[PDB]
RNA sequence: CCUUUACUAUAGCUUUACAUUGUAUUGGAUACUAACUCGCGGGCGAGGACAGUGUAUGGUGGGU
RNA sequence: AAAUGUAGGUAUAAGUAACGAUAAAGGGGGCGAGAACCCCCCUCGCCGAAAGACCAAGGUUUCCUGAUCAACGCUAAUCGGAUCAGGGUUAGUCGGGGCCUAAGGAUAAGCCGAAUGGCGAUUCCGAUGGAAGAACCGGUUAAUAUUCCGGUACUGAUACUGCGAUGUGGUGACGGAGAAGUGACAGUCCGGCCGUCUGACGGAUAGGCGGUUAAAGGGUGUAGAUGUUCGGGGUAGGCAAUCCGCCCUCAGAGUGCAACCUGACAGUACGGGAUAAAGGACGUAACCGGCUCCCAAGAAAACCCGCUAAGUGUGUUACCCGUACCGUAAACCGACACAGGUGGUUGGGUUGAGUAUACUAAGGCGCUCGAGAGAUUCGCGGUUAAGGAACUAGGCAAAAUGGUCCUGUAACUUCGGGAGAAAGGACGCCUGUCGACAGGCCGCAGAAACCAGGCCCAGGCGACUGUUUAACAAAAACACAAGGCUAUGCAAAAAAGCAAUUUGAGGUAUAUAGUCUGACAC
RNA sequence: CUACCCUUGGUCAGGUUGAAGCUGGAGGACCGAAUCGGUAAGCGUUGAAAAGCUUUCGAAUGAAC
């Protein structure tokens, strides 16, 4: 059967990528929380 | 002016379509058409504000000249064309100087006629004159509300209005709805009726034709749940109470014209 | 520092054994063909006639510890250089 | 969570008063244009102290 | 010592369930301490509109080779998509990108708003589309190949042998359905030429087997198609809308056919040779962005051509990124080497209406536990005397019908239907004669297997085709074409939003919105 | 993922019937593969699968996928 995750690299970066996070105040708020935690992976732009 | 289909299939049993007999040309003018984008009833925020809109055939928009500003320059009717954007037909005009335009096709206007606009133009079918220069009792369409703005009233297929009286700076006009109101005498109108009067005799015949025209199915309120509609709920069929909309607006006689609109000064008799 | 090292492999030795003017180097991954022709000609003093290129990403070397310590070798670019017919190069 | 002629509120709609807001004739009407509003083209039209809006106030208000 | 209490470890059920589609295996050699499973060979079996071949998405080294068998592999393993090391992806033209714009997104001037901010162009971004810059066949590696090599082409720049945009025009530029005529490739048959062999048993020096090839580009203008037809706009112009003198489609578009072609594949013989290894008959839209009909009336911008305003020859050279491998799957999405899901192209032969069905080529596979034995019982299948729905809530399931052609078809009907109504007959092979006719032959059976309607009578509901409770309900529920009522005169009513603003609609009462009824007849 | 919408692309073997205008070739027309579904039965229920398989069945030029 068709499952929930059907990958598309173009969709992934448009929805969760680094440049989309930086485009809004609430996205930059997410980046600040992940930096303060010390995450090695900041966005999906890192795993690529 | 219509063509009734034989009952070969249950979908064709009750279908009646137009004969397309006034049409003289098959394709539109290149400089007067542009591709037209569809809304699904969504507004600029992306939310659906009008239901039951969606799908249908791709259509091009035609530039219709509702102002008729080329006053004094004669024009000649070249072709009569199909237009998917309106219920009436349209006519292509070649002006004597090189301009081209589309106008709503009046009933009785045919290829090879000459049309004109202006205050010094003959009151003939397809001519645009100020109401001051139009005789009393005439049949007219494409009525301006303000001078210089452009035709707004009496434009649908088969529609017409009669100029009944003169009052100085205002004329008295009877509208298709039965309302009687005063119009400024510097406004403009086109002599005749709108054509394609047999447009109200058509029968779609099947649900599919509605979808070609861009309409989506419409649900009754009594077959929903109370959370969706005030008329919903119940064990078995119920009447749903007083007819009202999703926001609770009475649907059986509530008047919605703003009771202090300024244009009420010009409305002499009302039917709407 | 365009040229990193020549290529001495089984495939390249056979290629040179057929085309005597054909050699292959490892070069910086961001150097273009025009630059590479300049470097091989300004260091071996020859007439380069044609350059072909290919880009290799490095091989991943995933070890395990307490698991999945990823590793990777540096990416490189391969340049296959054709000299003017009648010229050679000696790597010794 | 849902319903309503359960209770209490409330968005919205609607009434009047003050502000925006002026001038004549004869208060309350009639009339005007300069506040204010809309159209054309790049001033001319059409309205007009109304309308719209702020504050206060009565009514309505399972839409919430 | 107890909270269906938490972590770690170890028990019991138990040597039990199970080892993941019933497409299938047997033998001889080999390496090896070790072989049901690994390699080679002979036989057998399965797929073959696929379980073969080529891409996209996604994956990211799984690709090839050497070493290794601890762990992983539902068994063992000398094997592996496993571990380690080495190696492997080559472009002026392919696919991208560079150019253009769609939905949408970000904005400029402006507008709105406790803040954070929300809107807002003809501007920019953004392909799933458009580009006037252009390549195809073959061969070679353990692993790449329009990329390397061979042959034959094409496209930009560059060096030596009056122009006209930022404005404004033209072009680009577009639907669905339908069949026909002409006629390639593939494929089949007939018939020569080249090479090779003489095949368990009766017959055959007459046969068996493998070949006898081809694209882009160039030419011709052939089949066939289309054309005999002074005001309305783009070129002589001023910032597209009140003029005058001037060159035409009379030729366009176009298969097939020449040439490219003294390439190539297989097999023999030894890079070279046979080898420059005839031709036919069908078949055949690849002509066709064509033709005809219809209504639901079928993107945009740029490239490329105008206009004014303002002012051939040769040589060299062609940058960047992708290119391995999987990809109806053991490599992607499903925790698994999981019976599921996954877009596009191709897809030989006989049979056939067919891309159905059956059997086969090329190619790919025998599905990573076996061996004995042949109780009960279960899963999936086969047959059955006499009876024939007596079963059961209910003929559930199964059986039965089933093809082509020729006869023949009722009530009722909205005149279309009902209808393939129902009910019947013929069907193989040989001979001759003009698919048919007659005579004859064989069998229980001639539609030969596979494939392939059961039908009829009468009621309730819903007119009809559709839609629905992803995962217990597909229906009489929903929708529907159509009918009524009510609102709405245009900054329309109505909807969204704090507002600005947007939908309605750039529509205008034969229109739009709310609501109930639901073809039709009465 | 799913519901609806917007822009831009693609796909639908073969046969039958015979409307408008002997010809013609319409249709939310017929039979039936691909495909989209999910009627009935059997099986599975520490399953091969957290919804499947086999047989059967519906639609298959359109309100299609
Ligand atoms: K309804
Ligand atoms: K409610
Ligand atoms: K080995
Ligand atoms: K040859
Ligand atoms: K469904
Ligand atoms: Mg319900
Ligand atoms: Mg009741
Ligand atoms: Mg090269
Ligand atoms: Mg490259
Ligand atoms: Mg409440
Ligand atoms: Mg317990
Ligand atoms: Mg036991
Ligand atoms: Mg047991
Ligand atoms: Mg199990
Ligand atoms: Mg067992
Ligand atoms: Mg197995
Ligand atoms: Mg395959
Ligand atoms: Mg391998
Ligand atoms: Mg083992
Ligand atoms: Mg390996
Ligand atoms: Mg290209
Ligand atoms: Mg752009
Ligand atoms: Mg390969
Ligand atoms: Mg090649
Ligand atoms: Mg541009
Ligand atoms: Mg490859
Ligand atoms: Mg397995
Ligand atoms: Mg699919
Ligand atoms: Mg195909
Ligand atoms: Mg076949
Ligand atoms: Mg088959
Ligand atoms: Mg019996
Ligand atoms: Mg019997
Ligand atoms: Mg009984
Ligand atoms: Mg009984
Ligand atoms: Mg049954
Ligand atoms: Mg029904
Ligand atoms: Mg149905
Ligand atoms: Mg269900
Ligand atoms: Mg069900
Ligand atoms: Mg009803
Ligand atoms: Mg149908
Ligand atoms: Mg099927
Ligand atoms: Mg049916
Ligand atoms: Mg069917
Ligand atoms: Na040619």
């Amino acid at each position: 059967m068709k499952r929930t995750y059907q990958p598309s690299n173009r969709k992934r970066l448009n929805k969760h990528g680094f440049r989309s996070r930086m485009a809004t105040a609430n996205g930059r708020r997410v980046l600040a929380a992940r930096r303060a935690k010390g995450r090695a992976k900041l966005t999906v732009s890192d795993e690529f | 002016g219509i063509r009734k289909l034989k009952p070969t299939t249950p979908g064709q049993r009750h279908k009646v379509i137009g004969a397309f007999d006034k049409i003289t040309a098959s394709t539109p003018e290149k400089s007067l058409v542009v591709g037209k984008k569809k809304t699904g009833g969504r507004n600029n925020t992306g939310k659906m504000t009008m239901r039951y809109i969606g799908g249908g055939h791709k259509q091009k928009y035609r530039f219709i000249d509702f102002k008729r500003t080329k006053d004094g320059i004669p024009a000649t009717v070249k072709t009569i064309e199909y237009d998917p954007n309106r219920s009436s037909r349209i006519a292509l005009l070649y002006y004597a100087d090189g301009a081209k335009a589309y106008i709503i096709a009046p009933d009785g206007l045919e290829v090879g006629h000459t049309v004109m606009s202006g205050s010094e133009a003959a009151p003939e079918v397809g001519n645009a004159l100020p109401l001051a220069n139009i005789p009393v009792g005439t049949i007219i369409h494409n009525i301006e509300l303000r001078p210089g703005q452009g035709a707004k009233m009496v434009r649908s297929a088969g529609s017409f209005a009669q100029l009944t009286s003169r009052e100085g700076t205002y004329v008295v006009i009877k509208m298709p709805s039965g309302e009687v109101r005063r119009i400024l005498s510097t406004c403009k109108a086109t002599i005749g009726s709108v054509g394609n009067s047999d447009h109200a005799l058509e029968k779609s015949g099947k649900a599919g034709r509605s979808r070609w025209l861009g309409r989506r199915p419409h649900n009754r309120g009594v077959v929903m749940n109370p959370v969706d509609h005030p008329m919903g709920g119940g064990e078995g069929r119920q009447s749903g109470g007083h007819p009202r909309s999703r926001k609770g607006l009475y649907a059986k006689g509530l008047k919605t014209r703003a009771p202090k609109k300024h244009s009420s000064k010009y409305i002499i008799e009302r039917r709407k | 520092g365009i040229i990193i090292k020549p290529i001495i492999s089984e495939k390249m030795t056979a290629v040179t054994e057929k085309m005597s003017e054909r050699y292959g180097f490892r070069v910086s991954p961001n150097a273009n063909k025009i630059e590479i022709k300049k470097a091989v000609e300004a260091m071996y003093n020859v007439k380069v006639e044609d350059v072909n290129t290919m880009r290799y990403d490095g091989k991943r070397k995933n070890r395990y510890t307490s698991g999945l310590i990823r590793g990777k070798e540096a990416s490189f670019k391969k340049a296959i250089v054709t000299l003017k017919k009648g010229e050679t190069i000696d790597f010794f």
